[PDB]
């Protein structure tokens, strides 16, 4: 909306896809995003978790605040956003 | 309105220390977050505890790395000057008006 | 209205009233043609329609005639 | 102090009455311009 | 009890602001802002609870403050 | 046509809509979309109320176990005709869902499922003055109200309260159950419907001055070559404006309807006949896009030539893809007996954006797409499972409509010399008509078999045109008639 | 019954029930005491208040103190 | 900003714990969002006596990657925008 | 509108320091202060905690990662110290 | 909020300086801050009663269900 910015956005099209979640204390967190916040508050489900020692956990459901995340990895197939192309040179 | 509250929100407030020590010019020493101290005399500040610092200089304590297995290092004493500086409030700990 | 006798109608009537009406017709249901259809007492017009009590006799009637049967 | 969106125009005026009007109007009078 | 209340009945009263990083400040309360940023005055210090030293009136900032507690 | 539409979330949304007929005769064509989507907008125009065609695509859509979303369309019409006051607008809206809403519960039992219930304040129910081009939901327009108002509360309950018996108090800047004062409106008739009329009459009746200040009033800023147009373009910018982008749409199907991985799965289990033991049923019921494909064909159009007709259907299980080989399974396939289904090649493969075509490389399951080159077995309907699938395969039933071709016409083609491609016509008419109806009879003639008036009329004008350019003499039409019993026989009848 | 939060906390303070509350990555230091007061920053004007180093079970006596929010962990009620 | 001057531009990133992450540029947010294509996590081992420090900083393949400006604290060229 | 990033986002073309929060040695030329105190600069070296400098033509740094600035001996204050109590 | 979809559910929520909560969920604000019923710290195997955390003392939450 007016006065959002274009990657959370991204965030939440990203919806219904299977996506990466590294927060700040370096464990990953591969999950399907059922649907985010503006404060980046997300919740996943299928979640893989991956501990700093490596651990790997089954967990059902994550809901995972925003202010603790550090970056999203999401495929490529939705980096053809609107945004992506429109703001694009060609 | 809202410039003259902040006004006296700097004046009767508990900031109001350096806006004092911005009139008096007198010596402040300021403990960082990381606990570096810096003794400087304030130009102007905000709202944020940022604050345009004269005559800064900072004092740390630094324990060199030593070999493994020796003794813990004496730690030394350092200090660096600048004449002015910005200084940003989120580093700011304390701030303490010398006694003049 | 009969599903027969619908033949025209939407036209008709907004024929006869200038066409601030509009109606709309969708199959409803069955229900039993009036008279005798297997009737023989009643000998009918070509090219005039029937009464109700002739309907159901010359109904099938000219169904079995144009499907290819005798009367 | 959300309010109304709306509420310091009048929901009805005298020309409205017109403007509705010349809406149902035969095609010349449909328009403003032409 | 509201912490302004608190903080504004706790004024001039002989207060301790214990910070998150264990430091312990006791002294007068002589103001505090919106934003619970503290003036102390004759101001005592303690880390480790052990006395340090005084510092006068000092400033202390909101969020380096722990809890405080009147004396 | 599926278009990538907006939520107020900013995630785009495919919707697939399916524009329909909705003269009564044309249900033919309903049923197939229907069979294709799982959720259904009825669009129940404002001003007429509810009507034949309405209510009967509506037991359509709760027989088909369907998500049925009400657009109330054409509210201009409160406006601008019927001109009735904003209170008695809320009224007659009001009135127009209520009785949508009682007509499902005759059907569904008398009583509404709390899932099916069709009320604004969950978000089901969207406004429209789609000429005049805007429409919302009260989301939509809490949400508006929250945006230029600046971020002063969640348009959520906002919504919440915006319809119904409540009354915005000025008091205290809450809504009550009860009017504080003696002839205060509703909190829609004011809060919505007020705006709306001063919106429409600020355009309908006054100096363009004045409509570019009430709306520099408000953030909307036109761009002085606006008000210029008439009363209807200015109408529909100025709405458009403070109207926004369809928001209402998006964020109430998409919440209220499914998406692909749980449509399909009751979409088999109460379509498909075959044994759902079996992996394929299975395949559908996650919606795997990975398994073997199982597309339900419901619909075939023809093309520029009108020689060949492309197949619209649902790929619901599997990845298609242009150069397949698959059994087309179709009408009256048997798994004791093979002999209704045909082996046929996939050339290429579309989204249909009702003027145009866009080849898709690949068909994912839940996607609706025109596949081509398998016209040659399909009449109505079939069923698309590769070659590649050595498994017993079934087919999804044939369209229960709600309509029988209960008109009946005779057909003798002018010249005999063209009979052929008459009845190829005919036959290329069984191609486009999923109603129609061709019978041979002990008299040798084909009748056909349609709705009544328009259906055949249209089915007339195609045959003479589309397919056939054979002009064709028709007799007086003649509707088929059953035959009864009254009262039983006296006696046993033996052969 | 699905009730607020910050009834919750009105049922903390009248019932006037000893608490103890965690504080901001203080695993090793818990803060017990009785809440007298709080606002919608929930800084927690606390009676009695003894705060706990659980590593070797101290508990130092603090008093009426007025707990900050923004070091604020848990609200767990010390019942039985 | 000045970084629209950024946008399909390489880049690299330091976060907060000194681990490097870098991509290319797509969209930028107020709040020091980033979207980086391409993006690979260099992450500084500590540096063995007789090895070189360029030759063994451990790389992980992230993707296209998203990034909060809460714990971004630098940001460099890498290179030209790829072709 | 604080006093203070008021005057930094006058930094234009200043050829000053930083020292960034964990210990980081930045010393280049202001190009950009904006709002959130993030600056970018240009004609740069930046050099880490117990690292050997490195040049930038250009680089970015994050408002709220800053320790401090230290600013030219060069500096006329009391022009750039005018103006900041005028809103615009 | 999502936590909507969450209501009156047994929930695993991690807090700073690594701790562990479980309890069924009772409420919640715009802050984030969580009510619970029976919830256990799962550090000491203590079930420490109905609770609320802060919102910045939630790092997650998981369901086990």
């Amino acid at each position: 909306a007016k006065g959002i910015g274009i990657p959370v956005k991204l965030l939440h099209e990203a919806e219904g896809h299977v996506v990466t979640v590294e927060l700040k204390s370096g464990e990953m967190y591969r999950g399907e995003l059922c649907d985010a916040e503006d404060n980046m508050n997300c919740q996943l489900k299928d979640v893989t978790a991956t501990g700093r020692d490596g651990r790997v956990t089954q967990l059902a459901h994550l809901f995972i605040r925003g202010s603790r995340v550090r970056f999203f990895i999401i495929p490529d197939m939705l980096k053809n956003a609107p945004m992506f192309k429109r703001i694009d040179p060609k | 309105e809202l410039e003259k509250k902040e006004e006296d929100e700097y004046r009767t407030g508990p900031l109001s220390v350096l806006t004092q020590s911005v009139k008096t010019n007198g010596q402040v020493l300021i403990n960082c977050r990381n606990n570096h101290k810096l003794l400087a005399r304030v130009k102007a500040f905000d709202r944020h505890c940022n604050m345009i610092l004269e005559n800064v200089k900072e004092m740390w304590t630094e324990i060199p790395k030593t070999g493994k297995g020796q003794k813990a290092s004496r730690p030394v004493n350092k200090d660096r000057f600048v004449s002015k500086m910005f200084l940003r409030g989120d580093s700011v700990i304390m701030v303490l008006r010398n006694p003049k | 209205l009969p599903v027969v006798e619908s033949f025209g109608f939407e036209t008709d009537l907004r024929y006869h009233t200038q066409g601030q009406a509009f109606c709309q017709s969708v199959f409803d249901h069955w229900q039993v043609v009036p008279g005798d259809p297997l009737d023989k007492s009643i000998v009918l017009r070509p090219l005039e329609p029937a009464p109700v009590q002739a309907l159901a006799r010359e109904f099938m009637v000219k169904t079995r005639r144009r499907k290819g049967m005798s009367d | 102090g959300v309010e109304p969106l709306l509420g310091e125009s009048p929901l009805y005026t005298d020309n409205t009455a017109s403007g509705i009007a010349l809406l149902w109007a035969p095609p010349p009078f449909n328009r403003r311009s032409g | 009890v509201n912490p302004k209340p608190f903080l504004q009945d706790l004024t001039g009263k002989q207060v301790i602001v214990k910070l998150k990083w264990g430091m312990e400040y006791k002294g007068y309360l002589v103001s505090t802002d919106s934003y619970m940023n503290l003036q102390l005055a004759s101001t005592e210090e303690y880390i480790d609870g052990q006395f340090t030293g005084q510092l006068g009136e000092v400033l202390i900032r909101c969020n380096n403050v722990m809890y405080l507690r009147g004396v | 046509m599926s278009l990538v539409m907006e939520s107020h979330s900013g995630k785009s949304f495919l919707l697939n809509l399916l524009d329909c007929p909705g003269h009564v005769n044309f249900n033919d064509e309903v049923t197939a979309a229907m069979r294709l989507a799982d959720g259904v907008m009825l669009v129940v125009d404002a001003a007429e109320g509810i009507m034949v065609v309405t209510e009967r695509a509506v037991r359509q859509a709760l027989q088909e176990g369907l998500s049925i979303t009400l657009m109330i369309s054409k509210v201009d019409r409160l406006i601008t005709e019927l001109k009735l006051p904003p209170a008695d607008a809320y009224h007659k809206l009001r009135h127009t869902i209520e009785e949508v809403n009682n007509l499902i519960a005759a059907c569904c039992g008398g009583e509404v499922p709390p899932e099916q219930l069709l009320d604004p304040v969950r978000g089901n129910v969207t406004f429209s003055a789609a000429q005049s081009g805007w429409s919302f939901s009260l989301q939509s327009f809490a949400r508006l109200y929250a945006e230029i108002y600046g971020a002063g509360f969640d348009p959520r309950e906002f919504a919440k309260r915006l319809w119904g018996d409540l009354y915005f108090v000025p008091e205290d800047r809450v809504f009550r159950r009860t009017p504080p004062r003696a002839g205060v409106e509703r909190s829609f008739v004011q809060f919505v419907l007020e705006p709306l009329y001063k919106m429409y009459s600020a355009v309908i009746g006054e100096h363009p001055k004045t409509v570019e200040g009430l709306l520099a009033g408000l953030g909307v800023y036109l761009r002085t070559a606006t008000y210029n147009l008439d009363t209807k373009p200015l109408l529909k910018e100025v709405c458009s404006s403070v109207l926004g982008s369809c928001a209402g749409v998006v964020d109430m199907l998409v919440a209220h309807v499914p998406p692909s991985r749980k449509a399909s799965a009751d979409k088999v289990a109460a379509h498909y006949s075959g044994p759902s033991d079996a992996p394929a049923v299975s395949f559908m019921s996650a919606c795997n896009p990975r398994g073997p494909l199982v597309v339900a064909v419901a619909k075939l159009f023809p093309r520029q030539d009108c020689s060949r007709f492309d197949a619209l259907g649902r790929v619901m299980s599997g990845t298609l893809r242009p150069g397949d080989t698959v059994k087309v399974l179709g009408e009256a396939y048997t798994p004791e007996d093979e002999e209704d289904s045909a082996v046929a090649t996939v050339g290429s493969v579309w989204v249909y954006q009702a003027r145009y075509r866009v080849p898709v490389a690949r068909a994912t399951a839940g996607n609706l797409v025109l596949i081509e080159g398998v016209d040659a077995t399909i009449t109505r309907t079939a069923t698309l499972v590769s070659d590649a699938y050595d498994e017993p395969v079934h087919i999804f039933r044939p369209l229960r409509f709600q309509t029988r071709s209960t008109v009946k016409i005779a057909a003798e083609p002018l010249n005999p010399s063209e009979l052929p491609k008459m009845v190829e016509g005919l036959r290329k008419v069984s191609k486009s008509y999923p109603l129609c109806s061709t019978r041979v009879e002990e008299s040798g003639e084909h009748t056909i078999f349609g709705t009544g008036e328009m259906y055949l009329d249209c089915l007339m004008k195609d045959l003479r045109e589309l397919y056939a350019e054979v002009e064709v003499k028709v007799a007086d039409p003649v509707v088929a008639f059953c035959e009864t019993v009254v009262e039983s026989s006296s006696l046993k009848c033996f052969a | 019954i699905m009730t607020q939060p910050i009834n919750l906390m009105f049922r903390f303070l009248q019932s006037k029930q000893k608490v103890q509350i965690w504080l901001f990555d203080q695993a090793d230091l818990r803060v017990e005491g009785r809440i007298i007061g709080f606002d919608e920053y929930m800084n927690l004007v606390l009676d009695e208040a003894e705060e706990v180093s659980m590593k070797r079970k101290t508990r130092k006596t603090l008093g009426r103190i007025l707990l900050k929010g923004d070091n604020i962990t848990l609200i767990q009620t010390t019942g039985r | 900003s000045k970084l629209l001057q950024y946008i399909n531009f390489r880049m690299r990133v330091t976060l907060v714990d000194s681990r490097q992450i870098v991509g290319r540029f797509m969209a930028f947010d107020r709040h020091m969002n980033l979207v980086l294509g391409d993006s690979e996590e260099f992450r500084r081992l500590p540096p063995k006596k007789g090895k070189s420090e360029e030759e063994r900083e451990e790389r992980r393949v992230l993707g296209l990657v998203l990034l909060r400006g809460e714990e971004i604290v630098s940001l460099t060229i890498e290179g030209p925008p790829p072709n | 509108m604080v006093k203070l990033v008021r005057f930094l986002m006058k930094l234009a073309n200043e050829t000053v320091q930083i020292e960034l929060k964990n210990g980081t040695v930045i010393q280049g030329t202001i190009a950009g202060v904006d709002i959130a105190m993030n600056t970018h600069l240009k004609a740069v070296k930046l050099t880490a905690r117990g690292k050997n400098p490195v040049s930038m033509d250009h680089l970015s740094v994050r408002g709220n990662n800053i320790r401090y600035y230290i600013l030219p001996d060069s500096l006329n204050l009391d022009t750039l110290l005018v103006d900041i109590d005028k809103p615009k | 909020p999502e936590l909507k979809r969450f209501m009156d559910k047994k929930l695993s929520i991690t807090l700073n300086a690594n701790r562990h909560v479980s309890g069924t969920l009772r409420g919640f604000d715009q802050f984030m801050n969580l009510v619970l019923d029976a919830t256990v710290d799962e550090k000491l195997k203590v079930d420490i009663g109905m609770v609320v955390i802060r919102g910045n003392s939630i790092q997650t939450i998981e369901a086990l269900e």
